[PDB]
């Protein structure tokens, strides 16, 4: 199956320049298909930037707002597609997309990237700090109880945290993360467990942060009363 | 620049009365759509789908009538604009 | 240029409607070049139907669309919870001198019985008063509707300008939301007090429930 793994994404500070990388794992029957560049700036909607044509004369076409700022151009050696970004700016900042149209399907993206993000800030990577939500003693409202913890003071985005290595999903609730007034990062991710579980199951987040290699394993217990 | 399409007709351009003539018209592999204008007459004369691939599409008459004859230029829609027109094709009945 | 337009821009569906999308182009447009797409929050956008009227590989037979020149629909034809998401119609007729290929999109939210929330208090832990930050949190999970009121109480003491709230999406299974307010405060202001309260005022609630934790005691 054909494949569209992108690169290129992280920090970069206002007034700078970036390339994303779009990799076509592998190929199936297309020999006619266009790749195109879409972006999701932070909750708005879907952005096409352009599309560059599989043939010998490489059409590239491009958006009213990217002309002159964005350049899109190919790699044949390496079966790689860029973005140039130039001129990047604060509204800039997005989840970008590489996605693939076929001849067959009238031009229709039917393949797409996971998505890279492209933060805008003339700021610095930093780690979070993991704090438990302990479950009060009391906390237990009936037969249930809540635990959690507290993802907070990271920058940029994203975090992800699973439970007990990922074996506990059900009632799992991460929080999106809300920007602080310090300009950094923070979020919860509960749980809710029978309040019988607090001693017989462990409870462990497990917190990752990719931009800072960060990788923290908090153990919430009951605050011992 | 939008290369210019080549147009022609099969079996050839002077059909007799009753037989089958198809206009050919070649563009490129991104073309959204052909078109078939015909001098004297609104524009435009016929419309078509491209083919697959995009490269080429058909147009075809199963009965030549004096109704088909006069000279056509085809014209595609790139995903940017129309092209210029084709070298003209004449479609003399006899 | 062309503008693609959607309609509507939000709507609340229930489980089991019948809800239609609408895709406007400010031209005509040959409908082989009309695509639709979902976008799941957070996940990447996702093919439904090309041609205007094609469903494509994997998508479930509920989602169906047609339409012809400027008008386009795309109907669901048994909603399901999981599909809370934004549509996007989008065309490959004509770039260059285009704005954007997509429309603006359609958030589709699902309607549902009302639930009340289950409310729970966090103190600060041991470690980030070491920082010398409190960071206090109130859970309510699994509401609906969205809208509630998350009060502060530091010693009767009502607050604002230092708490956040973080709101979840639609739970796809049973269309509910959960919420979190972060209360912070220096661990100077947080050892200045005793009892902090969590106010918590819902439709789903006949009078508000309230939960407080009296400082380092149980």
């Amino acid at each position: 199956e054909v494949q569209l793994l992108e690169s290129g994404g992280g920090l970069v500070q206002p007034g700078g320049s970036l390339r994303l990388s779009c990799a076509a794992s592998g190929i199936d029957f297309s020999n006619h298909y266009y790749m195109y560049w879409v972006r999701q700036a932070p909750g708005k909607g879907l952005e096409w930037i352009g599309s560059i044509f599989s043939g010998d004369s490489a059409s590239t076409y491009y958006a009213d707002s990217a002309k002159g700022r964005f350049t899109i151009s190919r790699d044949n050696s390496k079966n790689t597609l860029y973005l140039q970004m130039n001129s990047l700016r604060a509204e800039d900042t997005a989840v970008y997309y590489c996605a693939r149209g076929m001849s067959t399907n009238d031009w229709a993206s039917d393949l797409w990237g996971q998505g890279t993000l492209v933060t805008v800030s003339s700021a610095s990577t930093k780690g979070p700090s993991v704090f438990p939500l302990a479950p009060s003693s009391k906390s237990t409202s009936g037969g249930t109880a809540a635990l959690g913890c507290l993802v907070k003071d990271y920058f940029p985005e994203p975090v992800t945290v699973s439970w007990n290595s990922g074996a506990l999903t059900s009632g799992v609730h991460t929080f999106p993360a809300v920007l602080q007034s310090s300009g950094l990062y923070s979020l919860s991710s509960v749980v809710t467990v029978p309040s019988s579980s607090l001693g017989t199951q462990t409870y462990i987040c497990n917190v990752n942060h990719k931009p800072s290699n960060t990788k923290v394993d908090k153990k919430v217990e009951p605050k011992s009363c | 620049p939008l290369p210019k399409p080549t147009l022609w007709a099969e079996p050839g351009s002077v059909i007799s009365w009753g037989n089958s003539v198809t206009i050919w018209c070649q563009g490129t592999l991104e073309a959204r759509e052909y078109r078939l204008d015909k001098e004297e007459s609104p524009a435009p004369w016929d419309r078509q789908n491209p083919l697959e691939p995009k490269n080429k599409a058909r147009f075809s008459i199963p009965s030549m009538t004096e109704d088909y004859a006069g000279r056509y230029r085809c014209y595609y829609r790139s995903p940017v604009g129309w092209s210029q027109p084709s070298d003209p094709l004449e479609l003399v009945m006899t | 240029d062309i503008q693609m337009t959607q309609s509507p821009s939000s709507l609340s569906a229930s489980v089991g409607d019948r809800v239609t999308i609408t895709c406007q182009a400010s031209e005509s447009i040959n409908s082989i070049y009309l695509a639709w797409y979902q976008q799941k929050p957070g996940k990447a956008p996702k093919l439904l139907i090309y041609r205007a009227s094609t469903l494509a590989s994997g998508v479930p037979s509920r989602f169906s669309g047609s339409g012809s020149g400027t008008d386009f629909t795309l109907t669901i034809s048994s909603l399901q919870p999981e599909d809370f998401a934004t549509y996007y119609c989008q065309q490959s007729y004509d770039w260059g001198d285009v704005e954007n290929t997509f429309g603006g999109g359609t958030k589709v939210e699902i309607k549902r019985t009302v639930a009340a929330p289950s409310v729970f208090i966090f103190p600060p832990s041991d470690e980030q008063l070491k920082s010398g930050t409190a960071s206090v949190v109130c859970l309510l999970n699994n509401f609906y509707p969205r809208e509630a009121k998350v009060q502060w109480k530091v010693d009767n003491a009502l607050q604002s300008g230092n708490s956040q709230e973080s709101v979840t999406e639609q739970d796809s299974k049973d269309s509910t939301y959960s919420l979190s307010s972060t209360l912070t405060l220096s661990k100077a202001d947080y050892e200045k007090h005793k009892v902090y309260a969590c106010e918590v005022t819902h439709q789903g609630l006949s009078s508000p429930v309230t939960k407080s934790f009296n400082r380092g005691e149980c």
